[PDB]
Protein backbone atom coordinates (compact mmCIF):
# COMPACT_ATOMS: atom_id res chain seq x y z
CA UNK A 1 0.00 0.00 0.00
CA UNK A 2 1.97 2.97 -1.32
CA UNK A 3 1.26 5.97 0.88
CA UNK A 4 1.99 9.48 -0.46
CA UNK A 5 2.56 12.39 1.93
CA UNK A 6 2.16 16.05 0.94
CA UNK A 7 3.67 19.27 2.25
CA UNK A 8 3.06 21.83 3.44
CA UNK A 9 -0.46 21.02 4.65
CA UNK A 10 -1.34 24.62 3.91
CA UNK A 11 0.14 27.58 2.04
CA UNK A 12 -0.83 31.22 1.75
CA UNK A 13 0.49 33.19 -1.21
CA UNK A 14 -0.36 36.47 -2.90
CA UNK A 15 -1.83 36.97 -6.37
CA UNK A 16 0.83 36.99 -9.08
CA UNK A 17 3.21 34.91 -6.96
CA UNK A 18 4.49 31.45 -7.80
CA UNK A 19 4.01 28.58 -5.36
CA UNK A 20 5.44 25.10 -4.91
CA UNK A 21 3.95 22.24 -2.90
CA UNK A 22 5.40 18.73 -2.67
CA UNK A 23 4.40 15.04 -2.76
CA UNK A 24 6.59 12.23 -1.39
CA UNK A 25 5.96 8.55 -2.11
CA UNK A 26 6.85 5.61 0.13
CA UNK A 27 7.49 3.52 -2.98
CA UNK A 28 9.10 4.29 -6.34
CA UNK A 29 6.57 5.22 -9.03
CA UNK A 30 8.88 5.33 -12.07
CA UNK A 31 8.11 2.32 -14.27
CA UNK A 32 11.47 1.04 -15.65
CA UNK A 33 10.09 -0.06 -19.03
CA UNK A 34 7.79 2.83 -20.09
CA UNK A 35 9.95 5.27 -18.11
CA UNK A 36 6.76 7.01 -16.90
CA UNK A 37 6.27 8.18 -13.31
CA UNK A 38 2.72 7.14 -12.45
CA UNK A 39 1.82 10.13 -10.32
CA UNK A 40 -1.03 12.60 -10.91
CA UNK A 41 -2.23 15.89 -9.40
CA UNK A 42 -5.84 16.98 -8.90
CA UNK A 43 -7.50 19.91 -7.14
CA UNK A 44 -10.88 20.49 -5.53
CA UNK A 45 -12.41 23.98 -5.29
CA UNK A 46 -14.62 24.58 -2.23
CA UNK A 47 -17.86 22.79 -3.03
CA UNK A 48 -16.81 21.33 -6.39
CA UNK A 49 -15.71 17.87 -7.63
CA UNK A 50 -11.96 17.16 -7.98
CA UNK A 51 -10.46 18.16 -11.33
CA UNK A 52 -7.51 16.51 -13.04
CA UNK A 53 -4.52 18.78 -13.54
CA UNK A 54 -1.54 16.55 -14.44
CA UNK A 55 -0.68 12.89 -15.07
CA UNK A 56 2.58 10.99 -15.69
CA UNK A 57 4.15 13.49 -13.31
CA UNK A 58 4.24 16.36 -15.83
CA UNK A 59 1.71 16.01 -18.63
CA UNK A 60 -1.10 18.55 -18.31
CA UNK A 61 -4.65 17.35 -18.78
CA UNK A 62 -6.66 18.70 -21.70
CA UNK A 63 -7.64 22.30 -21.02
CA UNK A 64 -5.30 22.73 -18.08
CA UNK A 65 -3.19 25.92 -18.62
CA UNK A 66 0.61 26.11 -18.73
CA UNK A 67 0.57 27.93 -15.39
CA UNK A 68 0.51 24.44 -13.84
CA UNK A 69 3.72 22.43 -13.83
CA UNK A 70 4.31 18.96 -12.36
CA UNK A 71 7.86 17.68 -11.79
CA UNK A 72 9.92 14.96 -10.21
CA UNK A 73 10.72 11.28 -10.58
CA UNK A 74 10.84 8.24 -8.38
CA UNK A 75 9.48 9.17 -4.98
CA UNK A 76 9.81 12.96 -5.01
CA UNK A 77 7.40 15.14 -7.00
CA UNK A 78 6.41 18.78 -6.97
CA UNK A 79 3.61 20.97 -8.37
CA UNK A 80 4.40 24.54 -9.29
CA UNK A 81 1.61 26.98 -9.94
CA UNK A 82 2.67 30.23 -11.53
CA UNK A 83 0.55 33.37 -11.55
CA UNK A 84 -1.60 32.18 -8.65
CA UNK A 85 -4.97 33.89 -9.06
CA UNK A 86 -7.79 34.36 -6.53
CA UNK A 87 -9.41 31.50 -8.42
CA UNK A 88 -6.82 28.85 -7.54
CA UNK A 89 -7.99 28.40 -3.97
CA UNK A 90 -8.54 24.70 -3.36
CA UNK A 91 -6.87 21.65 -1.86
CA UNK A 92 -4.32 19.97 -4.15
CA UNK A 93 -4.04 16.19 -4.10
CA UNK A 94 -1.40 14.03 -5.71
CA UNK A 95 -2.45 10.47 -6.57
CA UNK A 96 -0.47 7.37 -7.52
CA UNK A 97 -1.42 4.95 -10.29
CA UNK A 98 1.52 2.59 -9.87
CA UNK A 99 -0.57 -0.04 -8.09
CA UNK A 100 -4.30 0.55 -7.86
CA UNK A 101 -4.92 4.10 -6.59
CA UNK A 102 -3.91 6.16 -3.58
CA UNK A 103 -4.35 9.92 -2.99
CA UNK A 104 -2.31 12.05 -0.61
CA UNK A 105 -3.53 14.15 2.31
CA UNK A 106 -3.81 17.25 0.17
CA UNK A 107 -2.44 20.78 0.52
CA UNK A 108 -4.75 23.76 0.99
CA UNK A 109 -3.96 26.97 -0.90
CA UNK A 110 -5.12 30.24 0.65
CA UNK A 111 -4.61 33.65 -0.91
CA UNK A 112 -2.94 36.37 1.16
CA UNK A 113 -4.75 39.65 0.57
CA UNK A 114 -5.07 43.02 2.33
CA UNK A 115 -6.55 43.19 5.83
CA UNK A 116 -10.35 43.55 5.91
CA UNK A 117 -12.54 44.47 8.90
CA UNK A 118 -15.73 42.40 9.35
CA UNK A 119 -19.27 43.68 8.97
CA UNK A 120 -21.15 42.65 12.11
CA UNK A 121 -24.90 42.04 12.15
CA UNK A 122 -26.82 40.86 15.22
CA UNK A 123 -30.25 39.28 14.96
CA UNK A 124 -32.81 38.85 17.77
CA UNK A 125 -34.76 35.53 17.86
CA UNK A 126 -37.72 35.18 15.48
CA UNK A 127 -41.35 35.15 16.59
CA UNK A 128 -41.69 31.69 15.04
CA UNK A 129 -38.80 30.33 17.08
CA UNK A 130 -39.95 31.96 20.32
CA UNK A 131 -43.37 30.36 19.86
CA UNK A 132 -41.43 27.07 19.70
CA UNK A 133 -39.97 27.35 23.21
CA UNK A 134 -36.45 28.33 22.22
CA UNK A 135 -34.34 31.37 21.41
CA UNK A 136 -31.33 31.64 19.09
CA UNK A 137 -29.53 34.96 18.81
CA UNK A 138 -27.50 34.90 15.61
CA UNK A 139 -24.60 37.13 14.68
CA UNK A 140 -23.02 37.43 11.24
CA UNK A 141 -19.41 38.57 10.90
CA UNK A 142 -18.95 38.86 7.13
CA UNK A 143 -16.13 39.54 4.66
CA UNK A 144 -12.92 39.96 6.62
CA UNK A 145 -9.23 39.07 6.41
CA UNK A 146 -7.38 37.44 8.01
CA UNK A 147 -9.44 34.46 9.22
CA UNK A 148 -8.27 35.04 12.84
CA UNK A 149 -11.14 36.75 14.75
CA UNK A 150 -12.60 36.60 18.27
CA UNK A 151 -16.37 36.81 18.87
CA UNK A 152 -17.87 37.17 22.38
CA UNK A 153 -21.52 36.93 23.38
CA UNK A 154 -22.43 39.28 26.26
CA UNK A 155 -25.85 39.19 27.96
CA UNK A 156 -26.41 42.44 29.94
CA UNK A 157 -22.68 42.44 30.75
CA UNK A 158 -21.67 38.91 31.71
CA UNK A 159 -19.96 36.81 29.01
CA UNK A 160 -21.78 33.79 27.67
CA UNK A 161 -19.50 30.92 26.64
CA UNK A 162 -22.02 28.09 26.56
CA UNK A 163 -24.52 27.42 23.81
CA UNK A 164 -22.38 29.05 21.15
CA UNK A 165 -22.08 27.33 17.80
CA UNK A 166 -19.59 29.03 15.48
CA UNK A 167 -18.94 28.33 11.81
CA UNK A 168 -16.56 29.80 9.21
CA UNK A 169 -16.89 29.72 5.45
CA UNK A 170 -14.10 28.85 3.01
CA UNK A 171 -12.11 31.78 1.65
CA UNK A 172 -14.16 33.47 -1.05
CA UNK A 173 -12.80 32.83 -4.54
CA UNK A 174 -14.24 36.25 -5.40
CA UNK A 175 -12.84 38.70 -2.84
CA UNK A 176 -10.60 36.32 -0.83
CA UNK A 177 -12.40 37.21 2.41
CA UNK A 178 -13.82 35.02 5.16
CA UNK A 179 -17.21 35.17 6.85
CA UNK A 180 -18.41 33.70 10.12
CA UNK A 181 -21.66 32.91 11.91
CA UNK A 182 -22.02 32.79 15.68
CA UNK A 183 -25.20 31.55 17.30
CA UNK A 184 -26.25 31.59 20.94
CA UNK A 185 -29.18 29.30 21.69
CA UNK A 186 -30.88 29.79 25.04
CA UNK A 187 -34.39 28.75 26.09
CA UNK A 188 -37.40 30.95 25.41
CA UNK A 189 -37.60 31.48 29.19
CA UNK A 190 -33.90 32.24 29.89
CA UNK A 191 -34.14 34.72 27.01
CA UNK A 192 -37.00 36.36 28.90
CA UNK A 193 -34.74 36.86 31.90
CA UNK A 194 -32.44 39.35 30.13
CA UNK A 195 -32.46 42.63 28.26
CA UNK A 196 -29.43 43.72 26.18
CA UNK A 197 -27.64 41.13 24.03
CA UNK A 198 -24.26 41.79 22.48
CA UNK A 199 -22.01 40.31 19.84
CA UNK A 200 -18.47 41.56 20.38
CA UNK A 201 -15.76 41.08 17.74
CA UNK A 202 -11.99 41.52 18.15
CA UNK A 203 -9.94 41.41 14.94
CA UNK A 204 -6.56 42.97 14.14
CA UNK A 205 -8.26 45.43 11.79
CA UNK A 206 -9.38 47.65 14.69
CA UNK A 207 -8.06 48.87 18.05
CA UNK A 208 -11.28 48.39 19.97
CA UNK A 209 -13.73 45.45 19.80
CA UNK A 210 -16.64 45.93 17.37
CA UNK A 211 -19.85 45.73 19.40
CA UNK A 212 -23.38 45.18 18.11
CA UNK A 213 -26.26 45.11 20.60
CA UNK A 214 -30.05 45.06 20.94
CA UNK A 215 -32.05 45.21 24.20
CA UNK A 216 -35.03 42.87 24.51
CA UNK B 1 -20.57 17.08 -23.17
CA UNK B 2 -19.64 14.33 -20.75
CA UNK B 3 -22.25 14.08 -17.98
CA UNK B 4 -22.04 11.91 -14.87
CA UNK B 5 -25.14 11.84 -12.63
CA UNK B 6 -25.04 9.87 -9.40
CA UNK B 7 -28.23 9.19 -7.49
CA UNK B 8 -29.24 6.97 -4.59
CA UNK B 9 -27.28 8.38 -1.67
CA UNK B 10 -29.02 8.77 1.67
CA UNK B 11 -29.49 7.83 5.29
CA UNK B 12 -28.90 4.17 6.01
CA UNK B 13 -28.49 2.41 9.33
CA UNK B 14 -25.33 0.48 10.18
CA UNK B 15 -25.17 -3.02 8.71
CA UNK B 16 -27.72 -1.92 6.14
CA UNK B 17 -27.23 -1.84 2.39
CA UNK B 18 -27.57 0.84 -0.28
CA UNK B 19 -27.11 0.98 -4.05
CA UNK B 20 -25.73 4.00 -5.88
CA UNK B 21 -26.21 4.41 -9.62
CA UNK B 22 -24.53 6.59 -12.24
CA UNK B 23 -25.69 7.83 -15.63
CA UNK B 24 -22.93 8.57 -18.15
CA UNK B 25 -23.16 10.69 -21.32
CA UNK B 26 -21.02 12.50 -23.88
CA UNK B 27 -18.51 9.70 -24.47
CA UNK B 28 -18.39 6.02 -25.34
CA UNK B 29 -19.16 4.38 -22.01
CA UNK B 30 -18.69 0.89 -23.44
CA UNK B 31 -15.00 1.51 -23.99
CA UNK B 32 -13.83 3.19 -20.82
CA UNK B 33 -13.08 1.98 -17.31
CA UNK B 34 -15.21 3.49 -14.56
CA UNK B 35 -14.37 4.16 -10.90
CA UNK B 36 -15.93 5.17 -7.60
CA UNK B 37 -14.04 7.55 -5.31
CA UNK B 38 -15.40 8.76 -1.96
CA UNK B 39 -14.68 11.64 0.36
CA UNK B 40 -15.35 11.15 4.08
CA UNK B 41 -16.76 14.13 6.03
CA UNK B 42 -13.82 16.41 6.72
CA UNK B 43 -11.38 14.23 4.80
CA UNK B 44 -9.47 13.82 1.56
CA UNK B 45 -10.39 11.51 -1.30
CA UNK B 46 -10.18 7.72 -1.15
CA UNK B 47 -10.40 5.51 -4.25
CA UNK B 48 -13.14 2.90 -3.70
CA UNK B 49 -13.60 0.60 -6.68
CA UNK B 50 -12.96 0.15 -10.39
CA UNK B 51 -14.44 -1.88 -13.24
CA UNK B 52 -12.71 -2.28 -16.60
CA UNK B 53 -14.42 -2.52 -19.99
CA UNK B 54 -15.74 -5.61 -21.77
CA UNK B 55 -12.43 -5.58 -23.64
CA UNK B 56 -10.86 -6.68 -20.39
CA UNK B 57 -13.75 -8.90 -19.31
CA UNK B 58 -15.22 -6.45 -16.80
CA UNK B 59 -12.29 -6.88 -14.45
CA UNK B 60 -13.21 -5.28 -11.09
CA UNK B 61 -10.88 -4.08 -8.30
CA UNK B 62 -11.76 -2.90 -4.76
CA UNK B 63 -9.92 -1.07 -1.98
CA UNK B 64 -8.91 -3.10 1.07
CA UNK B 65 -11.42 -1.33 3.33
CA UNK B 66 -14.34 -2.10 1.05
CA UNK B 67 -13.49 -5.47 -0.45
CA UNK B 68 -16.14 -8.23 -0.28
CA UNK B 69 -18.76 -5.81 1.02
CA UNK B 70 -19.20 -3.69 -2.11
CA UNK B 71 -20.03 -4.66 -5.70
CA UNK B 72 -19.26 -2.39 -8.64
CA UNK B 73 -20.94 -3.31 -11.89
CA UNK B 74 -22.10 -1.73 -15.14
CA UNK B 75 -24.65 -1.87 -17.94
CA UNK B 76 -23.01 -0.66 -21.17
CA UNK B 77 -26.45 -0.81 -22.79
CA UNK B 78 -27.82 1.94 -20.54
CA UNK B 79 -24.49 3.67 -19.84
CA UNK B 80 -25.11 3.02 -16.15
CA UNK B 81 -22.53 2.32 -13.46
CA UNK B 82 -23.58 0.88 -10.06
CA UNK B 83 -22.18 0.46 -6.55
CA UNK B 84 -23.96 -2.08 -4.34
CA UNK B 85 -23.03 -1.43 -0.74
CA UNK B 86 -23.74 -4.11 1.87
CA UNK B 87 -22.85 -4.49 5.53
CA UNK B 88 -22.53 -0.72 5.67
CA UNK B 89 -20.30 0.64 8.42
CA UNK B 90 -20.31 4.20 9.76
CA UNK B 91 -16.84 4.64 8.23
CA UNK B 92 -18.49 4.58 4.79
CA UNK B 93 -20.17 7.92 5.40
CA UNK B 94 -19.13 10.45 2.77
CA UNK B 95 -19.67 11.68 -0.77
CA UNK B 96 -19.38 9.20 -3.58
CA UNK B 97 -18.22 10.42 -6.96
CA UNK B 98 -18.66 8.52 -10.19
CA UNK B 99 -15.35 8.79 -12.07
CA UNK B 100 -14.35 7.95 -15.64
CA UNK B 101 -10.75 6.78 -15.70
CA UNK B 102 -9.27 5.08 -18.76
CA UNK B 103 -6.64 2.38 -18.26
CA UNK B 104 -3.09 3.75 -18.18
CA UNK B 105 -4.07 7.42 -18.13
CA UNK B 106 -5.78 9.27 -15.24
CA UNK B 107 -9.21 10.07 -13.80
CA UNK B 108 -10.86 12.20 -16.43
CA UNK B 109 -14.36 13.10 -15.31
CA UNK B 110 -15.96 13.05 -11.89
CA UNK B 111 -19.65 13.52 -11.21
CA UNK B 112 -21.24 15.95 -8.71
CA UNK B 113 -21.39 13.25 -6.06
CA UNK B 114 -24.07 11.76 -3.84
CA UNK B 115 -24.06 11.96 -0.02
CA UNK B 116 -24.33 8.80 2.02
CA UNK B 117 -24.84 8.77 5.78
CA UNK B 118 -24.54 5.66 7.92
CA UNK B 119 -26.12 6.14 11.37
CA UNK B 120 -28.96 4.85 13.51
CA UNK B 121 -30.31 8.39 13.99
CA UNK B 122 -33.66 9.46 12.52
CA UNK B 123 -34.64 11.83 9.71
CA UNK B 124 -35.64 15.13 11.24
CA UNK B 125 -37.10 17.99 9.16
CA UNK B 126 -35.34 21.36 9.41
CA UNK B 127 -37.00 24.38 11.02
CA UNK B 128 -36.48 27.54 9.01
CA UNK B 129 -36.59 30.82 10.94
CA UNK B 130 -36.36 34.13 9.07
CA UNK B 131 -33.81 36.49 10.59
CA UNK B 132 -34.99 40.04 10.01
CA UNK B 133 -33.34 43.27 11.25
CA UNK B 134 -26.87 47.60 2.26
CA UNK B 135 -28.97 45.50 4.66
CA UNK B 136 -28.14 41.99 5.79
CA UNK B 137 -31.07 39.65 6.08
CA UNK B 138 -30.56 36.05 7.14
CA UNK B 139 -32.13 32.65 7.53
CA UNK B 140 -31.64 30.13 10.32
CA UNK B 141 -32.01 26.46 9.45
CA UNK B 142 -31.73 24.32 12.54
CA UNK B 143 -32.47 20.90 13.92
CA UNK B 144 -32.25 18.70 10.83
CA UNK B 145 -30.78 15.29 9.99
CA UNK B 146 -29.18 13.97 8.02
CA UNK B 147 -27.03 16.29 5.94
CA UNK B 148 -27.36 17.98 3.48
CA UNK B 149 -29.85 20.82 3.03
CA UNK B 150 -30.20 23.28 0.14
CA UNK B 151 -30.48 27.02 0.70
CA UNK B 152 -31.03 29.71 -1.94
CA UNK B 153 -32.39 33.24 -2.08
CA UNK B 154 -35.29 34.07 -4.40
CA UNK B 155 -35.02 30.68 -6.09
CA UNK B 156 -31.61 31.69 -7.43
CA UNK B 157 -32.20 35.30 -8.49
CA UNK B 158 -30.02 36.26 -5.53
CA UNK B 159 -26.58 34.67 -5.76
CA UNK B 160 -24.11 37.46 -5.02
CA UNK B 161 -24.18 38.78 -1.45
CA UNK B 162 -25.22 35.38 -0.13
CA UNK B 163 -23.12 33.44 2.40
CA UNK B 164 -24.20 29.93 3.37
CA UNK B 165 -22.14 28.71 6.30
CA UNK B 166 -21.30 25.01 6.71
CA UNK B 167 -23.65 23.13 9.01
CA UNK B 168 -22.54 22.29 12.55
CA UNK B 169 -23.60 19.05 14.27
CA UNK B 170 -24.96 20.15 17.63
CA UNK B 171 -26.51 17.52 19.90
CA UNK B 172 -27.07 15.08 17.01
CA UNK B 173 -28.88 17.80 15.05
CA UNK B 174 -27.47 20.06 12.34
CA UNK B 175 -27.86 23.83 12.31
CA UNK B 176 -26.97 26.02 9.34
CA UNK B 177 -27.49 29.67 8.40
CA UNK B 178 -27.43 31.78 5.26
CA UNK B 179 -27.12 35.58 4.96
CA UNK B 180 -27.79 37.94 2.08
CA UNK B 181 -26.64 41.53 1.80
CA UNK B 182 -28.86 43.53 -0.57
CA UNK B 183 -29.18 47.30 -1.18
CA UNK B 184 -31.13 49.29 1.42
CA UNK B 185 -33.79 49.87 -1.24
CA UNK B 186 -34.93 46.41 -2.55
CA UNK B 187 -36.12 45.51 0.95
CA UNK B 188 -38.73 45.86 2.43
CA UNK B 189 -39.55 47.31 -1.02
CA UNK B 190 -38.88 44.11 -2.98
CA UNK B 191 -39.48 40.58 -1.67
CA UNK B 192 -36.49 38.52 -0.49
CA UNK B 193 -37.23 34.81 0.12
CA UNK B 194 -35.32 32.04 1.84
CA UNK B 195 -35.78 28.85 -0.20
CA UNK B 196 -34.78 25.74 1.74
CA UNK B 197 -34.96 22.07 0.74
CA UNK B 198 -34.19 18.94 2.76
CA UNK B 199 -34.20 15.82 0.51
CA UNK B 200 -34.17 13.29 3.39
CA UNK B 201 -37.63 14.41 4.51
CA UNK B 202 -38.92 15.65 1.13
CA UNK B 203 -39.14 19.18 2.51
CA UNK B 204 -39.31 22.53 0.72
CA UNK B 205 -40.06 25.78 2.56
CA UNK B 206 -40.06 29.36 1.29
CA UNK B 207 -39.67 31.73 4.20
CA UNK B 208 -40.11 35.37 3.20
CA UNK B 209 -37.83 37.53 5.37
CA UNK B 210 -40.44 40.10 6.36
CA UNK B 211 -40.03 43.25 8.46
Amino acid sequence: DIQLTQSPSSLAVSAGEKVTMNCKSSQNLLHSITRKNYLAWYRQKPGQSPKLLIYWASTRGSGVPDRFTGSGSGTDFTLTISSVQAEDLAVYYCKQSYNLYTFGGGTKLEIKRADAAPTVSIFPPSSEQLTSGGASVVCFLNNFYPKDINVKWKIDGSERQNGVLNSWTDQDSKDSTYSMSSTLTLTKDEYERHNSYTCEATHKTSTSPIVKSFNR
Amino acid sequence: QVQLQESGGGLVQPRGSLKLSCAASGFTFNTDAMNWVRQAPGKGLEWVARIRSKGFNFATYYADSVRDRFTISRDDSQSMLYLQMNNLKTEDTGIYYCVRGRDGEAMDYWGQGTTLTVSSAKTTPPSVYPLAPMVTLGCLVKGYFPEPVTVTWNSGSLSSGVHTFPAVLQSDLYTLSSSVTVPSSPRPSETVTCNVAHPASSTKVDKKIVN
